[PDB]
């Protein structure tokens, strides 16, 4: 269903890992989630869907300016 | 309680408002409301049990939640109402709302950090603890990057939108929820949670103050749906998996139902509807 990743994007490392498929930002996974209509939201950018856990994961990247991700 | 527009609060009043937040927050008890709501944003799915979010008692859920902090503020000061934010009119970073002497402003460049008004991590009076990443200072974006606050017209759009939900019930509804909450059409109150960015954008959107402004007018604007439309009732009202139906109790409380809370006016009146 949604496509595994592993990227750098603005200095930090993205997946999308299959098995149960999770989205981690340098080593850390984010909480995301996808609506009925197929787009994603995480934790980070809860308000704002798009269109991918790529998407999402680089959204987030923007979002947290070089902070890392906490637990859950 | 009379909850104002927060554009028509006095010095006094604002001084009192901001005092008592920063007081919950000493208490631990502000945190303990973003520790909920995250819950509810991390637990409700479109498929699943939806109670906070994404679900026709998204707005019983928050009026209920807003009537639980209110009274929490008054337990610090029996003076204080929650104010609302209407967006539509109140539409830029030049507004009296994010002046040094009520919310504070928007974000330095560099990390996002508010530097001014009381809710400033230089404070020391604003730690950010329940978190999803380590920073622990308060951030906006107020418009960030040219976004828009919703219009009048857009509002009145919604309001016109005479049935309460549709099935299925979630963030594919049609409906005044749907369109209130955002998830489908030109979107109220999602848009707004982007438009300060910084924490008010994420799942612990409740560290920002101005989310308590935010859904005072998301729930005013109920109350004004329901004198455009009286004879609209919730739905669903009853039998509806994973939902709360009219009749049913909510999550966390477990001891009220949407129906107890159609009529804000057993709770607190608007200076003007
Ligand atoms: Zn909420
Ligand atoms: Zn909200």
């Amino acid at each position: 269903g949604p496509q595994p990743f592993d990227e750098v994007y603005q200095g930090r490392r993205i997946e999308g890992r299959a098995t149960g498929y999770g989205v981690f930002i340098d080593g850390m996974e984010l909480h995301v989630m996808q609506n009925v209509d197929g787009s994603w939201i995480s934790v980070v950018s809860h308000y704002d869907p798009v269109a991918t856990p790529r998407a999402a994961a680089r959204a987030a990247v923007v979002e947290l300016q070089g902070a890392p991700l906490v637990p859950f | 309680t009379v909850r104002k527009n927060q554009a028509t609060l006095t010095a006094d009043e604002k001084r009192r408002f901001v005092d008592a937040l920063v007081a919950l927050k000493r208490s631990g008890r502000y945190d303990e409301f973003v520790t909920t709501h995250n819950a509810f944003i991390m637990g409700d799915t479109d498929s699943g049990e939806r109670t906070g979010h994404r679900s026709p008692s998204f707005l019983p859920w928050h009026r209920r939640f807003l009537i639980e902090f209110e009274q929490a503020l008054q337990a610090v000061d029996p003076s204080v109402a929650l104010p609302y934010w209407d967006w539509s009119t109140d539409r830029t970073a030049r507004a009296s709302l994010w002046a040094p002497d009520f919310l504070g402003g928007s974000g330095r460049s560099l990390d996002g950090r508010v530097m001014d008004g009381p809710f400033a991590a230089s404070t020391g009076n604003w730690p950010v603890n329940v978190r999803v990443d380590s920073r622990t200072y308060l951030r906006r974006t107020l418009g960030g990057g040219g976004r828009e606050l919703p219009t009048r017209a857009e509002v009145d759009s919604v309001l016109a939108m005479s049935t309460y939900d549709m099935a299925p019930w979630n963030s594919a509804s049609d409906g005044f929820r749907n369109h209130l909450e955002g998830w489908r059409g030109v979107n109220l109150h999602n848009r707004v949670h982007v438009w300060v960015g910084g924490q008010m954008a994420t799942g612990v959107s409740p560290n920002d103050p101005v989310f308590w402004l935010h859904h005072a007018y998301i729930d005013r604007l109920w109350a004004q749906w329901q004198s455009r439309h009286p004879g609209s009732g919730y739905v669903p009202t009853g039998g509806t998996p994973n939902v709360v139906d009219l009749n049913e109790t909510m999550k966390p409380w477990n001891d009220v139902r949407p129906a107890d809370l159609l009529d804000h006016t057993a709770h607190y009146t608007f200076d003007t509807v």
